[PDB]
């Protein structure tokens, strides 16, 4: 098939849903505990 | 003259570089897409990497900027060598030059003008090598060159030598017009034109 | 070959040729080949240096346009005396020749 | 013999080896060589001084 | 709306010549990405520009179609929408600061203090 | 002058006899400078390029960007098998040792008697027969990102010098691991220019 | 940003991005302040577009404007656009964290060690005339480095002067879960 | 008619010197290419050193300009040795001191630019001859302000 066929098959079949833009999904919280604990090993003067 | 000098300089540099590249006057392998040529360029333009052409264009732009106080038009000609006939003419208007801020806006305007120029050049047919060369023509308001050597011009520094070598390097002389977009910013009121056939 | 035209005349032949020219120049009291004497490429670096040396006056000049003398016709240097007259709406052309396509091609092929 | 044959400045073993044999040999002080020769451990220093003297002897030939 | 979007697109294409992306349309109209792709396809329908389309295959693979004649793994294509419309041949976009005060579809868990 | 032993010979030969380089006590930099000026005068006959080169060399000597190997007086100490070339380095503004420059807390390279009486005599003798003076050419001679760039360049130079010295000492140690740089850190060969550059980089990094 | 894949259910699982090194590449022999500033401002844009959506972890490298030895300090508070001053206020550290070249990140209790790769690149810079540049060779070298409990096997080519006093940091003291090179 | 006389004299002298030097009618090293300037132009203009040839050129130029009324064309034919065939034929001829000055300057510049792009010719094979009145023609600039407008054309083969 040509690029036009794929475009007409994909863009025309767009759902256009879940894009509320007012209640977005929050990213998964990942915290590096080594940020402020102690003993930065490779931190030299 | 405080900051428009560098902006006009880099604009003329990108203009000459794009004209020389897109018209196949020099081999494209000698050109490279860059952004810094001793001055921050507003777009990834193809600039040559040859020493002689470098200071050639540098001195040309310096003379043009020094004479800008009386020049109102700058044209780059493209002529054949088998016959001294003008084939292409690219005009750059300087109507009053808005002579005596927001550098990002000036860079955006220059980028838009260069994009318009590239779009216009992309529609032209392929140009061959082997002596399809270029020239340079200017149009002043009221000036006379080639007569500053009537007193032997005893030199004392580099400024006087540069002034003499610039005033002595000019010689007097004597279709489908396609307009392009220029720079509508306050300080730099520049217009663009073009000629063919 | 190329015709001269309908009506034309002929002037006297030159006295010298390609071989006897240098021989006559040598016999006239001049060196056969005038090699390049020491000269300053920059007119600022002159500073009137060739004044003298151990009582020997030396003639050292430059190559720039500002120092070169105008050509003379019959031993009299001709020059413009009256002030120029600026005319409005003039045009000019750049004189120095740009490099050659073959030159930059050979420069790129050498892989510097 | 080197001074009578060649015409150089330093007239040392390293200078001659570099100007005739195109070989540059490092040079150590006498104190460093003594400290290397009296090291019970670090056989690298012993091998170093041995190769040093062997090269100084072979360059003479 | 399909009316103001086409006006803005043709303006930023012909008047102020610069490549246009669906991100600019989303920032100007405050719409979603799928709606922006639908508007871009509608503008491609009903020509003095060059279309740049991208296709997202399986296995989280993303590529840029250049030949537009030989699309490898056409069965594994999960999405294919026009990415940008450039009048020139050389793409070479430009990027600047964007204030996404309300045009963000995914917000971070932390807020700037 | 230039010698052409045959008409087929294309390149000239720099043949000198009794040149100013002939001297019992002399610096190698003077010989190279005189050779370069002679080559420039014979090839292009341009006095401006020679003046620019001389001014650049004078400015470099006044700044302190010299290798210090061609700016050392080699005194001959006995024990006649005199092979003790003690090196004087530019004075004290005397007769400082190279170890003083090694512990280069301060610099004493003076645009003074050394430069003058070792450069202007031969150039003056060579250019008076032409009709130009060289003393007047020398009389006229009288942020965070940049700091980081300079520091990085100095560190790369020091690392390259350490690497080349270590590979040079490999001839003796025949090893590449640890203690190789420790053995190479004692090479005090005054006949090698890499040593001067290495100690200069070390002194610059220590301050 | 979830604009291409459109699968927010799967893209939102990427908590933070980890730039390991080599963000700016130039030849320190011939560079000026303008090129580095342009490259840093080009990076700053990308950064300003990615920051308010996903966290970022910046790490230097061998061709980065920092020290050439292994334990590289973070770049600086400067060398970025002035619009990023809100992130360098010392309070918003979980959003952008500039760390040294080696680091043992405890991502939700998972200890992962990341290095710029100067150690392996310097080990491969030699030619050993034994042991009989493929993927298996680098994997075996990394496994040997992990087993030997020494991150830097080649001292003078990798390490710099005065790394530590009586307690080297490059010697492994606790094995991590993932070794990232 | 005051300035135009001497200016045409010096222009013809420079043109003849250039057409002799840039071709092989006379050998090189017999001219002064690093001393004189024609019309303040940055290019190098050669002038011969032999006084006999200079006086010959000046005498013929004075003889031409003395009777410039009856003559309408002054060409310089290039005769080839052993064939007596005109290989090249440069032709010339049919206010303020400044307009004629710039006219002569432009004509000399065009002549220099046209001569500098000519193929090399062998030595001791061509002879020149001044005349008073498959073709590749080339047109150069001329004087337009003066009522004695001078055209400039060149032929070959
Ligand atoms: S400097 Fe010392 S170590 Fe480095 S090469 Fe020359 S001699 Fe060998």
């Amino acid at each position: 098939l040509h690029m036009d066929a794929l475009l007409t098959k994909f863009n025309e079949d767009r759902s256009l849903q879940d894009e509320n833009l007012s209640q977005p999904r929050t990213r998964v919280r990942i915290v590096d505990d080594n940020l402020y604990n102690k003993s930065n090993p490779f931190q030299l003067c | 003259n405080r900051w428009v000098e560098k902006w006009l300089r880099v604009y003329l540099k990108c203009y000459i570089n794009l004209i020389l590249f897109y018209r196949n006057v020099y081999p494209p392998q000698s050109f490279d897409y860059t952004t810094y040529q001793s001055f921050n360029l507003p777009q990834f333009v193809p600039i040559n990497r040859h020493p002689a052409l470098i200071d050639y264009i540098e001195e040309l732009i310096l003379d043009v900027l020094s004479k800008l106080t009386h020049v109102y038009r700058f044209s780059i000609c493209i002529i054949n060598k088998k016959n001294d006939l003008c084939i292409e003419k690219y005009v750059l208007d300087f109507s009053e030059l808005q002579h005596v801020i927001t550098e990002t806006e000036v860079f955006d305007e220059f980028r838009s003008s260069l994009n318009s120029l590239i779009m216009h050049l992309e529609k032209l047919p392929k140009v061959n090598d082997d002596t399809i060369t270029f020239e340079a023509v200017i149009n002043a308001i009221e000036l006379e060159l080639g007569h500053k050597l009537d007193r032997n011009r005893r030199v004392d520094s580099l400024e006087e030598k540069a002034e003499i070598e610039r005033d002595s390097n000019w010689v007097k002389c004597q279709i489908k017009l396609t307009s392009l977009v220029g720079s509508d910013v306050g300080p730099l009121i520049i217009h663009q034109f073009s000629e063919k056939l | 070959g190329l015709r001269y035209g309908k009506r034309a005349f002929v002037y006297g032949e030159p006295p010298f040729g390609y071989q006897d020219i240098l021989n006559k120049l040598e016999d006239e009291g001049f060196p056969k080949i005038d090699y390049k004497d020491p000269f300053f490429s920059n007119p600022v670096d002159l500073e009137n240096k060739p004044y003298a040396y151990a009582g020997k006056r030396f003639e050292i000049s430059s190559t720039h346009v500002s120092t070169r003398i105008p050509v003379q016709f019959g031993g009299e240097t001709v020059s413009v005396y009256n002030k120029p007259t600026f005319d409005m709406f003039s045009s000019w052309k750049y004189a120095l020749k740009p490099p050659t396509y073959d030159a930059v091609q050979k420069w790129y092929n050498k892989v510097p | 013999a080197l001074r009578s044959d060649v015409n150089l400045t330093q007239y040392t073993i390293e200078s001659a080896a570099f100007n005739i044999l195109h070989k540059r040999l490092p040079h150590f002080s006498f104190e460093s060589l003594t400290n290397m020769w009296n090291a019970k451990k670090s056989t690298t220093e012993l091998k170093t001084v041995l190769n040093y003297w062997l090269s100084r002897a072979q360059i003479n030939i | 709306m399909d009316q103001k979007a086409s006006y803005f697109i043709n303006e930023k294409l012909f008047t102020e010549v610069k490549p246009v992306l669906f991100t600019d349309l989303i920032h100007h109209l405050k719409i979603g990405p799928s709606m922006a792709k639908k508007l871009m396809f509608d503008y491609y329908k009903q020509a003095k520009y060059n279309c740049v389309v991208i296709c997202c295959y399986k296995d989280q693979t993303i590529k840029i179609i250049h030949d537009l004649s030989n699309i490898p793994q056409q069965d594994s294509i999960i999405d294919c929408f026009i990415y940008a419309f450039n009048p020139m041949d050389s793409f070479i976009p430009y990027y600047d600061i964007i204030d996404q005060k309300d045009c963000l579809t995914i917000k971070n868990s932390y807020e700037l203090k | 002058g230039f010698s052409y032993e045959s008409p087929s010979q294309t390149l000239p030969i720099f043949d000198a006899k009794g040149i100013e380089t002939v001297r019992r006590d002399g610096i190698p930099a003077q010989q190279k400078i005189i050779e370069k000026c002679i080559r420039l005068l014979f090839q292009t006959k341009d006095l401006s390029k020679i003046k620019k080169y001389l001014q650049n060399e004078f400015f470099k000597i006044q700044i302190g960007k010299v290798s210090a190997q061609d700016f050392c007086f080699a005194k001959e100490v006995k024990l006649y098998k005199e092979r003790i070339p003690y090196l004087v380095v530019k004075g004290k503004q005397r007769c400082v040792s190279p170890e003083e420059f090694l512990e280069g807390e301060n610099l004493e390279l003076d645009s003074e008697y050394y430069i003058n009486k070792i450069l202007i005599p031969p150039l003056d003798r060579l250019f008076n027969l032409i009709g130009i003076n060289v003393g007047n050419w020398a009389q006229e001679i009288v942020t965070t990102l940049s700091f980081l760039i300079k520091k990085l360049k100095r560190q790369k130079e020091y690392q390259t010098l350490k690497t080349v010295c270590r590979t040079c000492s490999y001839r003796y140690t025949s090893d590449a691991g640890i203690e190789n740089d420790h053995i190479a850190s004692k090479c005090n060969s005054y006949d090698c220019p890499v040593f001067y550059s290495r100690v200069k980089a070390e002194r610059y990094l220590r301050d | 940003m979830g604009r291409i894949n459109n699968k927010i259910d799967d893209i939102s699982l990427i908590g933070r991005l980890l730039i390991c090194g080599n963000s700016v590449d130039f030849d320190i022999k011939s560079v000026n302040k303008d090129e580095l500033m342009i490259s840093l401002t080009e990076f700053s844009k990308f950064l300003h577009n990615i920051l308010p959506s996903i966290s970022v972890d910046i790490m230097p490298g061998t061709n980065d404007p920092s020290d050439k030895s292994l334990p590289q300090q973070p770049f600086h508070k400067s060398l970025f656009d002035k619009s990023l001053e809100s992130y360098f206020n010392g309070s918003n550290k979980e959003i952008l964290n500039l760390v040294t070249n080696p680091y043992e990140f405890s991502y939700n209790g998972v200890d992962v060690l990341a290095v710029s790769g100067k150690n392996i690149n310097d080990i491969c810079k030699y030619v050993i005339p034994s042991n009989d540049d493929d993927i298996e060779h680098r994997l075996d070298l990394m496994e040997c480095t992990m087993k030997w409990q020494n991150i830097a096997p080649t001292a003078p080519d990798t390490l710099w002067c005065y790394p530590y006093t009586d307690k080297d940091p490059f010697v492994l003291d606790k094995w991590p879960h993932v070794y990232i090179v």
